[PDB]
């Protein structure tokens, strides 16, 4: 399979009470490895993986250098999008950034992301082309004409397939081990009666790495999709994810169901039955 | 390893 | 009365569950995830027979590709079969703190 760095930023207004909070941190695939928040006392960048705390000085004082200044930068961001809306001083409003690069299993670089969203809905971002933008409303097409005019998608497309694509390349080598894995989900199936009449089926997945994965139910071999009840994947704390899908079944009615598994640790996909 | 460059909305 | 919120406003999804399946007197990691939800501001409690455990630690916040934030919150623990325990979420999407609890085959 391929491979994912991300770096998540948010900052959020708090009138009345200081200046925006920044917290920043990024991902390899679905393993942290680092973190940034304006408001502790290092005001540093900060490990957060094994992995990563090989690096040294030169590494976390030019890390910590530009994710500072990107606080700045969208402290600066939060003020002037106040003014392209109008909007009152007193509100919170809150600025999300992400940024980062897909590589193939040859370390070929497949896709580059960098995209702004404000109060939770997109504003603009670089188009899959990296060469364009796409602006959400009339504000962010002031922001899109003048990011044209300084070629700022020319200095992106720069950061994303040199810069990101050599320290992802570098992550995966320092930490194979850890990111270069998979674990196959363990699965069972519980029963919990509900009254004389229906019980729920409970399809479990435990233990698994990474993150994506799919569960569905069937009834003699057609989907049940809209009977479905279907958790958010949850993280074990350990490095590991969850999920579990579950259907409502009338008495008797057990042996009708069949759970389905598919996750890329899996050589092929499983089925379950009560 | 982050970007170099943020600017201005 | 103003919140201090912008934007659609998204309740959390809130699940609280142990890292391994549970065995009285074996310690274990107590979980609360909340996920889906906007503004990030949230507040999030582990509750012991109805008390606030008092140092839980938290993930660093993130969010998912829909730009809605998640949170893990958690403590070492080692469950009995008499101690009782849940997650307390408040958001301002929420009427008042919303109250879940933890269920070994959950």
């Amino acid at each position: 399979g391929s491979h994912s760095m991300r770096y998540f930023s948010t900052s959020v207004s708090r009138p009345g009470r200081g200046e925006p909070r920044f917290i920043a941190v990024g991902y390899v695939d679905d393993t942290q490895f680092v973190r940034f928040d304006s408001d502790a006392a290092s005001q540093r960048m900060e490990p957060r993986a094994p992995w990563i705390e090989q690096e040294g000085p030169e590494y976390w004082d030019e890390e910590t250098g530009k994710v500072k200044a990107h606080s700045q930068t969208d402290r600066e961001n939060l003020r002037i999008a106040l003014r392209y809306y109008n909007q009152s001083e007193a509100g919170s409003h809150t600025l999300q950034m992400m940024f980062g690069c897909d590589v193939g299993s040859d370390g070929r670089f497949l896709r580059g992301y960098h995209q702004y969203a404000y109060d939770g809905k997109d504003y603009i971002a670089l188009k899959e082309d990296l060469r364009s933008w796409t602006a959400a409303d009339m504000a962010a097409q002031i922001t899109k004409r003048k990011w044209e005019a300084a070629h700022v998608a020319e200095q992106q497309r720069a950061y994303l397939e040199g810069t990101c694509v050599d320290g992802l390349r570098r992550y995966l080598e320092n930490g194979k081990e850890t990111l270069q894995r998979t674990d196959p989900p363990k699965t069972h199936m519980t029963h919990h009666p509900i009254s004389d009449h229906e019980a729920t089926l409970r399809c479990w997945a435990l233990g698994f790495y990474p993150a994506e994965i799919t569960l569905t139910w069937q009834r003699d071999g057609e989907d049940q999709t809209q009977d479905t009840e279907l958790v958010e994947t949850r993280p074990a704390g350990d490095g590991t994810f969850q999920k579990w899908a579950a259907v409502v079944v009338p008495s008797g009615e057990e042996q009708r169901y069949t759970c389905h598994v598919q996750h890329e640790g899996l050589p092929k996909p499983l089925t379950l039955r009560w | 390893m982050y970007v170099k460059w943020p600017w201005y909305v | 009365g103003s919140s201090g919120s912008s934007g659609i406003q998204r309740t959390p999804k809130i699940q609280v569950y142990s890292r391994h399946p549970a065995e009285n007197g074996k310690s274990n990691f107590l979980n609360c995830y909340v996920s889906g939800f906007h503004p990030s501001d949230i507040e999030v409690d582990l509750l012991k027979n109805g008390e606030r455990i008092e140092k839980v630690e938290h993930s660093d916040l993130s969010f998912s590709k829909d730009w809605s934030f998640y949170l893990l919150y958690y403590t070492e623990f080692t469950p009995t079969e008499k101690d009782e325990y849940a997650c307390r979420v408040n958001h301002v999407t929420l009427s008042q703190p919303k109250i879940v609890k933890w269920d070994r085959d959950m």
